[PDB]
DNA sequence: GGCCCCCCCGGC
């Protein structure tokens, strides 16, 4: 890095250096630390989604394990790198089967998104592992399951990342709040919780856009209006009246109100729909073909949204869309 | 395989066939009896049936078996034959044979062939298998029409299902490479057509005739390409332009006036050549392109061989302009 | 300039560059007031690589404060070939470089030639590796262990290294056969440089890799005579002696099981 | 200068130039003096001012001298294959920054960083783009990421929650008249009142359209050499846009319902020229804001005029797509 | 705090053919070769985990006793096994002469035969006819379509059968009653329903309870490890109202952290090898799971579109 | 010993 931490991202400069730093995967965290405090490390395979922590974990696990000079006594392969039949064959199963030089030890190998490793090599570590499991140990993170060939599997001990759980991301937020000296509204918390999806990369990033969005952080508190300027998202209310209108009002209205509301802000249909799924998820619908339509219909627009086209003719398949999916109510 | 063929008439070529149960009846009654370990002669087809044709497999099998069991009767005949039955992999023929078939597709035969057998048969052979169907699903007297379904609705199913396979196929292969779908692709290309026309073949199994189409219009497309290119300078038109409008007034100009004229409409010919810088070839090529009612091999074939020589004596007599420079 | 190291001919520098390219990619230069220091290790991470040269081999050093300079060994051994064998090499660096400044000049002529290679950034450190009481030590001509090793490496991939009284024994095992060489302590007076020398305080039996060995052995042009030193629980050390610096070679034995 | 386009003549310059794109435009100033800038992914509709909103905070962070050594951009005409990006991009990442100069450190922020700027990244694959992944992060202290994309779904969920994700706004008469009128005024057209604002309604969020509309009508009217002032008839004719009076004749042959007289209308409206899509947006407009239909065939109508719209947007023959659209909608 | 412990996998590998569970005729036979010699070629088929390495090499171990060394050449996928691998150091071995018991031969063993090259399979061919007096060949492989037919025709046949549950808890019982690890009736009966007939799996689950929580029940054992997730796909699919395939997928599959794309595949697996529903319907749920799988692969991997998929597939099946 | 070039799979 350069200068100091501080020209840091959030989501880099907040990145957790020990165990005890990651929240929300107790469970794991429990497991590894035990596993460690003993000496039974068997091959580890983390399996979970974008933002879990999962490399943050192995990170902490090799520098409880070794240390400091950790970097220099385990060997980190990614997706950056290039992973061949002839890399396993040589530069891996070298490591595997040479003592360490700095300090004695075991031989630690991180093969970080192995998802994206091809079948040969895959093929390959099987008798790499299974012949030098003495000495070294493997640890693979993936985020699909798919990729990963049954053999490779069956030679790991699966743990899963589940999304952060709410105490988690309120107690990183408050940590957060008091190292950069920032007040959050609990509404603000709350719409920051519903919109991050349990990644916490969403809320850091979020969270320094909407501190750089005030006008003097020092006697400013962050509310929800500014998180949905920042991120612009619709608002609750927005989506509410847009329902509503939709719902029971006629065609011109209907059309009328959608228009202000994504004109007032400049709000983005794929976001007002979403919203509007979230909202009718909750419905207590009196008949299942009625959800089958919209379902499939909501489905069918966002597809044709992925691929560009004409927002006003979108939206007013969107509008129609309900209407007849709620038709069939009577 | 085609690497064999430039051995297609140099030497005598010997075929040997699959050994019947009958010939080797005695040599394995032989085998048995020497080994001390008895053999059932009423079970010894089965094992060629399970071998297939394969007399070093059989008495392999023969050996292991012999090692802890000293009988091979009826009673176990069944075990042994499961556990050593060949697989391998059918021809594309075979492929479309079987998955022509409408037993398979029925209530007890769907149970006996299931549909991880049908796309393990499709995937045998994954770049013929989908051709094949799409080749020979018209040709059948289906077995599984639906109550007062009418073959030609099933054959519009099964042609939507091929269509819907091919764009499959053209995502697969595509920069994204998405080989993860091929699975889908053996059931939108071959299992699910082959599913609403499944019953008996109506005649010969015929080969995929889309691949010399395909050369025929590659070769056809390379030779509109270098006329276009040989009279961009004169028109003003694309080679489909050339090819839909032009072609058939050039016609009116080089091959028209040899019919009326007979050898007095060479000049004329060899004028037009030389205002559109076209050749010999490409007077073959162009003559070559007309289809329908236009045909010009009969009319071209009549045309007295004295006109023909006197016209390529003319145009070997003089110089022509060239269009394009070391092509 | 704040950095500026001058060498008598640019071939010293080039050899030595050459003597462990082939093993190791980045590499790291730490220049102080006693001298230029590098570590590097190969990606496999069980070969390393500690060059050290002294103000002794410079003609005109001059190093204010501590210069960090990553480089890729590759792209430095081009600009080297780039350069000629008979012009002057300077080494030259500013405070903070984002770059590292080679500048050949020629002295019959008038020409100057000044390329820049873009630094790298590579945060490690050097841990001083180096065992205080080795368990034997020994010390022979480059030129016999060179042959020694490529003998031994044609029939297996492996090398056994076994260190007792008053002997040293390289084994080889592979397919086609094994071969054994045995080597016995003696001093001669008439050729020192021809001498070898052994003194151990515990035996040894350490397995080593054929490609490491031969990738070490490709700097016997650089000294007449090489250490070898060899401790249980500790990385093999290979010492070359240079003019006024040293060049070193520590390697991870395989394990044993 | 006067001899380059309007659209790159009026190109902003620096982040104070920028219209309705506020929202990311004062955090992206705020970062000058905090200098924590995070890895950007700039995603929204064509024509909203992304690459000149990238390219005026590269500027305004080095300036002109340290701009070439700090900044790496690669877009759709260069090859971003995964070997590229594995070689080339991570030895640019792995890079020190250069050292400014006194006059640089002086009249400049200097941030202690580079920017790679990934233009067009929809158009990656998804296994080169997995190779940033670890890239971004372990160089993130020296190098910053900015990914522009017109399709937020092109990009895989990694690298999308890596990111930081701004999204740029339509520009419509509301927000975007402003920079319009100033551009107007700069060259002297002269306009009718509200002529600026069907401008940017034809244009519907992109101003570059709107820019190069303005600019031919000015064109014209200079050739015309008459002093009169640009209509919106004329304006409407350079967009391509249908006359009210053809609508109305198709909306009347559609209610005729005859296939064979719908048909020969469009088999003679088809050599006009007209696009079909804008046929289709003003149908669309027609039906949706008349208030003597009911709401089935709204409903009805709605679906219909989607689907025709996705049909069309995979790039289809458009005398097909129509007259099977109007056919529907004269049987709803 | 550096000092591993060996993995129950490796420690409790079986070193004697009479050690492995499971397949019994099949390790009767090879008992009884190793016994009375002459091992013929064979290859070993089946799915990971039941014991087709361990079995090879414990008859190695046992039919060369002290000659295992020098009488033994291990090629696996780790190691290069090029045409020219075949052809000179396989060749090299075959040639070479060892005295042996009258009884012995020498063995090959090419473990993961099935990623071959067609190149060295058909190189072997008279490498294995001709010097077949004094090396054998024993291919282990997963799939045994990849091998080429004449190398088939050459070797017998092993296809490794699935471990049944009671082999597999009488493994439990005996390594469980060697380490004094205190379990649960429960507890055993969830590994083995996890493990789906996988060994190794089982043991890696046996070793991580106990090594985490001491005891073994199932609460234990299914905080740690989770139920397959294709059972519950089956169950998604095979919900007699739309709302429970939903309820199942937002709380079993969409909030446990499983991606769209794992969720999509084995969505297609679980319907390819559906029995009891009509051939008809699985195939038009194919169709739309390879729908959904497209839009997927574009890069929508919304819940809105599982969502979609699993309506449609309700409206087919009414 | 190192490029450079040509042919061939790619699902479970
Ligand atoms: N459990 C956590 N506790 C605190 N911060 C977390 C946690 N998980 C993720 N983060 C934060 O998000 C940042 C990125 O976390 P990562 O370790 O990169 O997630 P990841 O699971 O490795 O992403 P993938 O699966 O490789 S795309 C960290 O630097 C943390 O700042
Ligand atoms: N926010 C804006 N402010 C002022 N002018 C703009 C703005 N956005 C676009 N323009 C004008 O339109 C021209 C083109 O803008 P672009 O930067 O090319 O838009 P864009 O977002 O990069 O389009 P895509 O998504 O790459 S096709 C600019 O030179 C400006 O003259
Ligand atoms: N029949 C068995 N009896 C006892 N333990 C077994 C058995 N099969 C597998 N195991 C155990 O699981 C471990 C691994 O068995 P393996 O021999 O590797 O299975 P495998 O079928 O050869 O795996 P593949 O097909 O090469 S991926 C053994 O060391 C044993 O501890
Ligand atoms: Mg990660
Ligand atoms: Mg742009
Ligand atoms: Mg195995």
């Amino acid at each position: 890095e350069k200068r100091s931490k501080e020209n840091l991202p959030w989501v880099e400069k907040y990145r957790p250096e020990t165990l005890d730093e990651v929240y929300g995967q107790n469970e794991v965290i429990t497991t590894v630390r035990k596993f460690v405090d003993e000496g039974k490390l068997p091959h580890l395979l983390f399996y979970g989604p974008p933002g879990t922590g999962k490399t943050s974990t192995i990170v902490a696990l090799a520098r409880e394990i070794y240390g400091k000079n950790y970097s220099n006594m385990v060997l980190e392969l990614n997706a950056s790198d290039d992973r061949g039949i002839d890399v396993v064959r040589n530069q891996i199963k070298d490591f595997a089967s040479t003592r360490q030089i700095f300090s004695k030890g075991f031989k630690l190998i991180i093969l970080d998104e192995a998802d994206a490793m091809t079948n040969a090599a895959q093929n390959a570590l099987r008798r790499v592992i299974e012949r030098y499991t003495k000495n070294t140990r493997f640890c693979v993170l993936a985020n699909y399951a798919h990729k990963l060939t049954p053999a490779l599997l069956s030679r790991c001990t699966r743990f899963r990342f589940q999304p952060l759980p709410q105490e988690a991301i309120e107690r990183r937020i408050a940590n957060v709040l008091v190292h950069e000296k920032l007040k959050l509204s609990p509404n603000a918390e709350k719409a920051l919780i519903e919109l991050s999806n349990g990644d916490m990369r969403r809320v850091l990033n979020v969270l320094q856009s909407c501190k750089a969005t005030l006008d003097n952080p020092d006697e400013d508190e962050i509310s929800d209006d500014v998180i949905y300027e920042c991120c612009g998202a619709p608002r609750p209310s927005d989506l509410k009246a847009v329902l509503k209108s939709i719902l029971e009002d006629d065609w011109g209205t209907a059309h009328y109100t959608l228009n202000k509301v994504r004109s007032a802000k400049g709000l983005a249909l794929i976001d007002l729909i979403e919203g509007i799924v979230k909202i009718l998820e909750d419905y207590e619908l009196q008949n299942e073909e009625t959800r089958v339509h919209l379902l499939t219909k909501l489905a069918d627009i966002e597809y044709s949204i992925s691929k560009g086209g004409n927002d006003q003719i979108q939206g007013s398949a969107v509008i129609g869309a309900i209407k007849a999916s709620f038709e069939n109510e009577t | 395989l085609p690497k064999m063929r430039p051995f297609d008439r140099v030497c005598l070529d010997i075929q040997f066939r699959r050994p019947d149960a009958n010939s080797i009846k005695s040599r394995l009654m032989t085998i048995a009896i020497r080994e001390k370990f008895k053999l059932d002669p009423n079970v010894i087809d089965r094992l060629i049936q399970t071998t297939r044709g394969d007399i070093r497999q059989v008495i392999n099998l023969l050996s292991t078996i012999s090692t802890t069991t000293k009988t091979i009767n009826h009673e176990n005949i069944n075990e042994i034959s499961k556990a050593w039955e060949k697989n391998i992999a059918l021809k594309p023929f075979d492929i479309a044979h079987k998955m022509l078939d409408g037993q398979i597709y029925s209530d007890i035969g769907s149970r006996n062939f299931t549909l991880n057998d049908k796309i393990a048969l499709y995937f045998d052979d994954f770049d013929f298998t989908p051709l094949m169907i799409q080749e020979n699903y018209l040709s059948t007297r289906p077995s599984v029409l639906k109550p007062g379904q009418s073959h030609l609705e099933a054959v519009a199913e099964a042609a939507n299902c091929i269509s819907l396979g091919d764009i499959v196929e053209k995502k697969i292969r595509s920069s994204e490479q998405l080989w993860s779908l091929l699975p889908l692709h053996a059931v939108l290309s071959s299992v699910y057509p082959a599913s609403k026309v499944a019953g008996h073949m109506a005649g010969r199994i015929n080969f995929t005739a889309w691949l010399g189409q395909n050369s025929k219009s590659a070769k056809y497309y390379r030779l509109l390409q270098e006329i276009h290119y040989h009279t961009r300078l004169g028109t003003s038109t694309d080679k489909i332009g050339l090819r839909l409008d032009y072609l058939p007034t050039f016609r009116k100009r080089l091959l028209d006036p040899f019919l009326k004229q007979g050898a007095d409409a060479i000049s004329s010919v060899i004028e037009v050549m030389d205002d559109y810088y076209l050749t010999k070839e490409d007077w073959d090529s162009i003559m070559e392109f007309f289809v329908g009612p236009d045909v010009t091999t009969a009319i071209i074939k009549k045309i007295p061989a004295t006109v023909k020589s006197g016209f390529t004596r003319k145009y070997n007599s003089m110089t022509h302009p060239v269009a394009i420079y070391r092509t | 300039s704040m950095l500026e190291a001058k060498f008598e001919e640019a071939s010293l520098f080039k050899r030595i560059i050459d003597g462990f390219k082939d093993c190791v990619q980045l590499v790291n230069f730490q220049c102080k007031e006693d001298g230029i220091i590098a570590q590097a290790v190969d990606d496999s991470r069980v070969l390393l690589v500690s060059l050290e040269i002294g103000v002794e081999a410079f003609q005109e050093y001059r190093c204010d404060h501590p210069v960090t300079l990553g480089m890729d060994l590759t792209s430095l051994s081009k600009i080297l070939r780039c350069g000629n064998n008979t012009d002057t090499l300077t080494l030259i660096a500013d405070n903070t470089p984002d770059s590292i400044i080679l500048l050949f000049e020629d002295t019959k002529k008038d020409r100057i030639a000044e390329y820049s290679l873009k630094l790298m950034d590579i945060d490690a450190d050097f841990l001083k590796i180096e065992e205080l009481q080795y368990d034997s030590t020994l010390s022979l001509p480059s030129s016999e262990f060179s042959k020694i090793v490529r003998d031994l490496s044609q029939l297996s991939d492996s090398i056994n290294i076994m260190i007792t009284k008053e002997t040293i024994k390289f084994v080889a095992d592979g397919d086609i056969g094994s071969g054994s060489v045995i080597i016995k302590p003696f001093v001669d007076m008439e050729h020192p440089e021809t001498s070898i020398k052994l003194e151990m305080d515990q035996p040894v039996d350490l397995t080593f890799g054929a490609k490491y060995l031969l990738d070490i052995i490709k700097g016997s042009s650089l000294s007449d005579r090489v250490g070898i030193r060899l401790s249980s629980e500790a990385p093999a050390l290979f010492q070359f002696d240079l003019k006024s610096g040293f060049l070193q070679f520590f390697l991870a034995p395989k394990f044993n099981d | 200068l006067a001899q380059q386009p309007w659209v790159e003549k009026y190109r902003p310059k620096n982040l104070d130039e920028v219209t309705a794109q506020d929202h990311a435009v004062t955090v992206l100033k705020k970062t000058l003096k905090s200098a924590n800038l995070p890895h950007m992914l700039f995603y929204g509709p064509p024509g909203t001012g992304k690459t000149s909103t990238i390219l005026a905070l590269t500027k305004e962070l080095y300036g002109p001298d340290l701009m070439k050594s700090r900044i790496l951009e690669l877009n759709a005409s260069d090859e971003r294959g995964i070997s590229i990006v594995r070689e080339k991009v991570k030895n640019f990442a792995r890079l020190t920054v250069s050292k400014p100069s006194k006059h640089d450190l002086e009249n400049y922020p200097c941030p202690p960083y580079k920017i790679i700027i990934l233009d067009e990244a929809d158009s990656m694959t998804a296994d080169a783009q997995s190779a940033l992944r670890r890239t971004m992060e372990t160089y993130s202290g020296v190098t910053r990421f900015c990914l522009i994309c017109n399709y937020v779904t092109r990009i895989i969920d990694p690298l999308a929650s890596r990111c930081s994700k701004f999204r740029f706004k339509a520009l419509d008469a509301s927000n975007a008249i402003d920079r319009l009128r100033f551009i107007s005024e700069q060259e002297n057209v002269k306009c009718d009142d509200g002529v600026l604002e069907r401008i940017l309604d034809i244009s519907a969020g992109d101003l570059r359209r709107g820019i190069t509309l303005l600019q031919s009508a000015s064109k014209g009217a200079q050739y015309l050499g008459d002093g009169k002032n640009i209509t919106s008839t004329q304006v409407e004719e350079l967009a391509g846009v249908v006359p009210h009076d053809i609508l109305i004749e198709i909306v009347e042959k559609v209610k005729s319902g005859d296939f064979d007289e719908i048909k020969k209308y469009v088999n003679t409206f088809m050599k006009s020229g007209w696009s079909a899509a804008s046929v289709v947006n003003q149908l669309h407009e027609y039906y949706i804001t008349n208030d003597n239909f009911d709401t089935n065939f709204k409903n009805q109508i709605s679906w219909l005029l989607f689907t025709t719209d996705s049909r069309l947007n995979n790039g289809t023959n458009e005398h097909i797509q129509l007259l099977n659209l109007l056919v529907k909608i004269s049987q709803l | 705090t550096l000092s591993l412990q060996l993995p129950w996998v490796e420690k409790y590998r079986p070193q004697v053919l009479s050690d492995i569970v499971g397949n019994k005729e099949t390790i009767d036979r090879l008992q009884q070769i190793a016994k009375d010699g002459n091992m013929p070629h064979m290859i070993i088929s089946g799915m990971p985990g039941i014991g087709k390495t361990t079995s090879v090499h414990c008859l190695a171990h046992e039919l060369l006793g002290r000659s295992y060394a020098d009488g033994v050449l291990e090629l696996n996928a780790s190691d290069d096994r090029g045409i020219d691998v075949v052809r000179n150091q396989i060749k090299h071995f075959a040639q070479k002469k060892l005295h042996l018991p009258p009884g012995k031969h020498k063995i090959v063993i090419l473990d993961e035969a099935d990623s071959m090259t067609a190149g060295a399979q058909q190189a072997l061919r008279r490498t294995m006819e001709l010097y077949s007096n004094s090396t054998r060949f024993a291919f282990a492989c997963n799939q045994s379509n990849k091998i080429i037919e004449p190398l088939q025709s050459r070797c017998a046949i092993l296809r490794y059968s699935k471990l049944s549950d009671e082999d597999v808890l009488k493994r439990l019982l005996q390594i469980i009653k060697l380490e004094d690890v205190k379990y649960t009736n429960d507890g055993l009966e969830a590994i083995i329903f996890t493990a789906e007939g996988d060994m190794r799996q089982a043991i890696n689950n046996l070793q991580s309870t106990v090594a985490g929580h001491g005891l073994v029940n199932a609460d234990n054992v299914f905080k740690i490890v989770d139920s397959p997730h294709p059972l519950i796909v089956k169950k998604m699919l095979l919900a007699s109202n739309l709302e429970d395939s939903i309820q199942i997928l937002r709380t079993d599959l969409w909030k446990k952290g499983y991606s769209s794309i794992d969720i999509v595949t084995t969505s297609f697996r679980v319907t390819k090898n559906l029995a009891q529903v009509k051939e008809s319907v699985r195939l038009e749920m194919i169709k739309e799971i390879g729908l959904t799988h497209m839009r997927i692969l574009e890069g929508v991997g919304t819940y809105l579109q599982l969502a979609s998929m699993l309506a449609k597939i309700h409206k087919l099946n009414n």
